[PDB]
């Protein structure tokens, strides 16, 4: 009858599917590797998509997914043991190597840009006339780390022009150099910022960006790993 | 430690008049005021919104399915104010009796009203689906709001349309009133031997709550890699970042699924639409092919 | 076996129990102490089910139903056969849940991410948790909770349900329908309009947030932002789950009447209750 045809198409239907969505979700990652970095023997049962292409915005070419998965830079890592499984300790400072929760991925070396193709994030200071409508204005407050010393202060905002929100503080060190710190990673109060990731003492080693009105997805990123790892590495110095 | 819920901080620059591609600008409104309120949550920012000719139809189409049934509301509750408002939620505006099968021939007061309310109400929602269509070729963009929308059409459509069709008269649609539209789905399944036997609502009943798990741990997620930009999405998609890979490896660490930032979107789309999908199968084979799915589910077929 | 970019994470520490002695993975899950725990958990938990499936005298799945203790037992144990399997198990399973939170706490803390995703499914534990356990304490018997088997847990619900006569009427179930409802709708426009922008008209380069927040202003006037709709759909779906729970929780212990009769408290107030007309007049 009827509904044991519909009923049974539906199941067959919902497997294609299944298929369609698990092939999918193989675009980044693939192939599968031993820790030595060689293709893995059992890549599973599903194989990999035929290749899809993302025509970037503003002239910037093209992806392909799959494509050639390399890291780009080098993983200062040890294995811990003699089979497959365990953990690959750091060789030298994780914070500074970018390994664990500090870990950076090679995005590309320019800015994100908006749908008009100007850059997406800009200090406060050249966007105009972007201003803090509510809440505490940060510009001018103490910067504490999580050892309860003053690191520094916030001389700025950066701003995402186009969805209209606080992305980072610009951060000046007792040296009157800078830095950002990720606006979901610090706790405005009414007379300080807070800062659980990082103590006092690993505020100069946040990576700087190579221009003062841009940050770059690679900026992004080695900033964003280096403060979140602070939350396993700066341990010791926490209270 | 802040969990991101809530921004610490407002900005507001110029208002965003928004992107052009081969959208009429002529037909824009101005933006509207900034809510600081909502601007805690999310966008500050009402309007601008576009209103060519479909938003007007269907906005005006709407209007006049809402004020058929509160005119016949007024009415059952002899025009006083105080009864109106004790009553609300136990008026209706009930179809056709059985009678008049699937003629246009029934009175006012005796289910033509219902009729009348019925095709503004069809005016409305196909108008504003031509409109998730349009303002979404005017950007370039794919038509993928448009195609989910119809898993949605296709559920109500099967609920006040097709499936009166198919039993012979419109005394099987649903009345427009707050209490009896759930009285009309209780005995719905009382008549049909009991829904819980119906394949169809047992498959829409897992991905509703399949709905609920997906954008819990997909919300859950993404907030979760916020600190490293994680809600630029696109960005991510183009070029990966570790937000994308930290994401994944929560899934692989957790339970050994695969999932990208493209990928979890498909998952995300289908989950949703996968709802109501089943759901107008199961309820258009009610009464049509399956006079009682307990009965069904004893043969098994 | 690794995907292309995993290495570089696997680093020791992150763990809340047993420091560097369960710290490792097999194949892609990773184990932790609450790895051990959920697979204790959830093995014993297994074996009990198929004892069950022997003293009931059956396999088929379709079938397997363990029963609470019948009300005359109270909040007491009961003999296995007779609703005790249902209560060791109701442990295991609390234990495999708690666990399984635990676990995805560990992975966030070697990953460097929030614990919004352990946070989100603790809700769903505590729906849970409200059936088995706090309902049936404060109605004084564990018989009151749902059987485990795939069909007389359905029993269960249409049985409960219309206890109440119809639980639709239940104010609280339909504020947690509304968000379950919304919840989907939110789902399907987020997963669409992010394919939509990533995925364009044949050709075209890839849109921008700017157009997705763009094309929803165009639709509706108002766009909640690419960071306000992840922080909606988690709202969305863990109020769905409270007010589940609320729902349930007040039903059997303040209100134990008929649902539909509980909305007379509306009709009856005093300077509306009197006048003529109308449905209830
Ligand atoms: C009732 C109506 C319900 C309709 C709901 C459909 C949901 C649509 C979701 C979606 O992805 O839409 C975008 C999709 C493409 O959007 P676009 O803007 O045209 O393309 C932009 C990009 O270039 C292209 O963007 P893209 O790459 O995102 O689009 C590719 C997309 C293309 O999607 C499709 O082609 C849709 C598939 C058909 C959906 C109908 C399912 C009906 C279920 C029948 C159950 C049987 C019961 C008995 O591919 C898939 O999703 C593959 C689907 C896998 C199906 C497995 C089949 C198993 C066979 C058995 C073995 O829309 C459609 O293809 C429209 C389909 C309309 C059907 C009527
Ligand atoms: C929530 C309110 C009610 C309830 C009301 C209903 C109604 C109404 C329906 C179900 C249905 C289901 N319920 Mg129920 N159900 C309840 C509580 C539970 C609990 C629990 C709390 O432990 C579990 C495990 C289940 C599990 C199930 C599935 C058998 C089925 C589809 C679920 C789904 O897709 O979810 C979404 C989750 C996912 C998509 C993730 C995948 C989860 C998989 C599918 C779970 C497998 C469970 C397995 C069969 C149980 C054995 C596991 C042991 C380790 C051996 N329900 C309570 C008592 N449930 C539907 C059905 O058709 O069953 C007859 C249905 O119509
Ligand atoms: C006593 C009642 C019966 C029962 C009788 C029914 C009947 C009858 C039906 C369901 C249906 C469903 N049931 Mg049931 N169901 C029962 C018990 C349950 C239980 C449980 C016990 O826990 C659960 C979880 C469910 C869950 C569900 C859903 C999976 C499903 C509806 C999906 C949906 O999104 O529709 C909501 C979405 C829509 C209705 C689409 C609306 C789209 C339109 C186009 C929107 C227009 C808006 C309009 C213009 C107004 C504008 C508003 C303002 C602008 C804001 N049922 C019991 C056994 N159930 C439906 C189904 O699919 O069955 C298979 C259905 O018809
Ligand atoms: C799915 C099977 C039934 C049905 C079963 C139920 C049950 C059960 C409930 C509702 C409830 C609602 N239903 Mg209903 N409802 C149905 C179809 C509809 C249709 C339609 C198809 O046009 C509309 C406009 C409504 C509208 C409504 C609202 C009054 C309310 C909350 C909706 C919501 O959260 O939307 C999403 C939010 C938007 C802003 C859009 N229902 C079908 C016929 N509906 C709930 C309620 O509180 O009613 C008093 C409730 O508990
Ligand atoms: C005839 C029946 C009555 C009715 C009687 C009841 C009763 C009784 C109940 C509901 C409940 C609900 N009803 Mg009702 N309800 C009716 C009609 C409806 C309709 C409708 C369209 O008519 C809708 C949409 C709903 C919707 C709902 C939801 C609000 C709610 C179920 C969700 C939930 O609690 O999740 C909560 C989620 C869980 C409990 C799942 C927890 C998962 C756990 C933590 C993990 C499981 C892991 C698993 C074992 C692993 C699997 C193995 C792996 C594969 C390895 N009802 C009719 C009128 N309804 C229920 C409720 O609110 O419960 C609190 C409830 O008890
Ligand atoms: C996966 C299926 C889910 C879904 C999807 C869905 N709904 C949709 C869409 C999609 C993808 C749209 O694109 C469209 C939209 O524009 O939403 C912003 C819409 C929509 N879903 C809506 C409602 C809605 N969807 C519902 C359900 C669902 N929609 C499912 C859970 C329900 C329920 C649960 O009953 C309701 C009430 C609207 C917000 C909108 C369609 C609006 C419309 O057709 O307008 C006509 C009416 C008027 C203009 C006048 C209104 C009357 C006065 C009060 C004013
Ligand atoms: C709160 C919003 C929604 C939600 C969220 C949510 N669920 C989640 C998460 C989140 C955020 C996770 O992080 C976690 C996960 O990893 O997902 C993949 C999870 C999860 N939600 C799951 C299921 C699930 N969630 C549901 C509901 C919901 N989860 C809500 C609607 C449901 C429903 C609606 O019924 C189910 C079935 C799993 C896929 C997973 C948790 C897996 C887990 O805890 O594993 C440990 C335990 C075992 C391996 C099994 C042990 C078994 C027992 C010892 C014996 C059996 C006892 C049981 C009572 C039998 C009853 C069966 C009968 C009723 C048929
Ligand atoms: C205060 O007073 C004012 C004046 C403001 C008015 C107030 C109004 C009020 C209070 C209104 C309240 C309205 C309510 C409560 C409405 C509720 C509606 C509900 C719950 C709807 C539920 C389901 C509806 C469905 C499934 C309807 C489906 C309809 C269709 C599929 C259309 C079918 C079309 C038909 C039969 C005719 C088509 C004709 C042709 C020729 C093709
Ligand atoms: C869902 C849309 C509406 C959401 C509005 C909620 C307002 C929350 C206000 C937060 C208070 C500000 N604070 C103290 C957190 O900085
Ligand atoms: C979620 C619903 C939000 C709807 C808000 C719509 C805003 C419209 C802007 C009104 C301004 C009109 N005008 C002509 C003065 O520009
Ligand atoms: C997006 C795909 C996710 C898969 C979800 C599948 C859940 C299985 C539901 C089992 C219920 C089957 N039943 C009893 C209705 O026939
Ligand atoms: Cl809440
Ligand atoms: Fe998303």
């Amino acid at each position: 009858d009827l509904a044991s045809l519909a009923i049974y198409s539906f199941w067959i239907f919902l497997a294609g599917l299944i298929y369609y969505l698990q092939t999918e979700n193989m675009r980044e990652g693939y192939p599968l590797e031993n820790e030595d970095g060689t293709p893995a023997a059992n890549q599973g049962p599903f194989p990999l998509p035929k290749p899809k292409t993302f025509i970037l915005p503003h002239g910037r070419g093209t992806l392909t997914v799959p494509g050639p998965e390399s890291e780009d830079r080098p993983i200062a890592l040890a294995r811990t043991a003699v089979s497959e499984g365990f953990p690959h300790a750091p060789t030298g400072d994780p914070m500074k190597d970018g390994v664990g929760p500090a870990s950076w991925v090679a995005r590309r070396d320019l800015p994100e840009l908006d749908g008009h193709g100007h850059n997406k994030i800009k200090p406060m200071k050249a966007a105009a006339g972007f201003h803090v409508s509510a809440g505490k204005n940060p510009i001018g407050l103490p910067v504490r780390g999580c050892d309860l010393e003053i690191a520094g202060k916030v001389v700025d905002i950066w701003v995402d022009i186009p969805e209209q929100m606080a992305r980072f503080l610009e951060v000046e060190l007792k040296d009157g150099s800078t830095r950002l710190l990720p606006m979901q990673m610090v706790k405005v109060q009414s007379n300080r910022v807070h800062v659980n990731a990082l103590s006092s003492d690993l505020f100069a080693g946040i990576p700087t960006i190579k221009s003062p009105t841009e940050v770059t997805l690679l900026e992004e990123d080695k900033i964003c790993g280096y403060v979140a790892g602070g939350l396993m590495y700066a341990a010791p110095k926490r209270k | 430690e802040y969990q991101n819920i809530f921004s610490q901080v407002q900005v507001r620059g110029p208002a965003d008049l928004g992107m052009t591609e081969d959208v009429n600008l002529a037909n824009r409104s101005g933006v509207g005021p900034f809510s600081t309120l909502l601007g805690w949550f999310g966008n500050a920012q009402l309007g601008p919104i576009y209103l060519g000719s479909l938003g007007v139809l269907s906005l005006f189409s709407g209007l006049m399915w809402f004020f058929t049934i509160g005119i016949w509301f007024w009415y059952q509750a002899g025009w006083n104010p105080a009864v109106f408002l004790r009553d609300l939620f136990f008026f209706s505006l009930e179809p056709p009796a059985p009678e008049y099968g699937l003629s246009f021939a029934a009175p006012l007061k005796e289910g033509g009203l219902w009729l009348i309310a019925s095709f503004f109400m069809f005016v409305a929602v196909w108008s504003w689906w031509g409109r998730t269509y349009l303002r979404a070729q005017a950007l370039g963009m794919g038509k993928h709001t448009a195609w989910a929308f119809l898993s949605a059409i296709w559920l109500w459509m099967v609920l006040g349309f097709i499936r009166p069709i198919l039993m012979g008269s419109w005394s099987e649609a649903v009345p427009y009133g707050i209490f009896s539209h759930l009285d009309w789905t209780n005995n719905f399944s009382l008549v049909h031997g009991n829904l819980f036997y119906n394949p169809f609502h047992g498959l829409s009943i897992a991905f509703l709550y399949g709905s609920a798990l997906l954008f819990a741990m997909h919300g859950a997620t993404i907030l979760a890699v916020s600190r490293f930009g994680g809600e630029r999405e696109l960005e991510q998609i183009a070029d990966r970042g570790t937000a994308a890979e930290r994401a994944a490896l929560f899934v692989r660490w957790t339970m050994g699924f695969n999932a990208t930032m493209e990928g979890i979107h498909r998952w995300a789309i289908w989950m949703a639409v996968l709802v109501t999908l089943t759901g107008g199968i199961g309820i258009l084979l009610s009464g049509t092919v399956v006079d009682n799915w307990y009965v069904w589910g004893q043969n098994h077929g | 076996a690794l995907l292309s970019f995993e290495r570089k994470y696997r680093v020791p520490g992150g763990t809340l129990v047993g420091g560097n002695l369960f710290d490792f993975w097999v194949g892609p899950f990773y184990v932790g102490f609450f790895g051990v725990a959920t697979f204790f958990f959830a093995a014993l938990g297994i074996i009990l089910i198929a004892w069950s499936a022997v003293l009931q005298g059956t396999w088929n799945p379709q079938l397997i139903s363990v029963y609470p203790p019948a009300l005359e037992y109270g909040l007491g144990g009961a003999p296995l056969a007779k609703g005790g399997l249902w209560q060791i198990i109701t442990i295991c399973a609390t234990g495999a849940f708690v666990s399984w939170a635990l676990r995805e706490v560990e992975i966030c803390r070697k990953l460097g991410i929030g614990y919004h995703i352990p946070f989100a499914f603790a809700f769903a534990i505590l729906a849970y948790l409200t059936l088995v356990l706090f309902r049936p304490v404060m109605m004084g018997a564990w018989g009151y909770a749902f059987p485990y088997g795939i069909w007389t847990h359905l029993d269960w619900v249409s049985n409960t349900g219309y206890t109440y006569g119809n639980f639709h009427y239940n104010p609280a179930h339909m504020i947690a329908i509304s968000f379950f409802f919304t919840n989907a709708l939110a789902l399907a426009l987020h997963g669409a309009l992010v394919l939509s922008a990533a995925n364009p008209e044949k050709g075209k380069e890839m849109r921008t947030p700017d157009h997705e927040d763009t094309f929803f202003r165009d639709l509706v006037g108002y766009s909640i932002g690419t960071l306000g709709i992840h922080r909606l759909g988690l709202l969305l779906s863990l109020s769905a789950v409270f007010f589940s729970a609320l729902c349930m929780i007040i039903t059997g212990t303040i209100w134990f009447d008929q649902w539909v009769d509980w909305w007379q408290w509306w009709v009856k107030l005093p300077w509306w209750a009197n006048i003529p007309g109308g449905i209830n007049g």
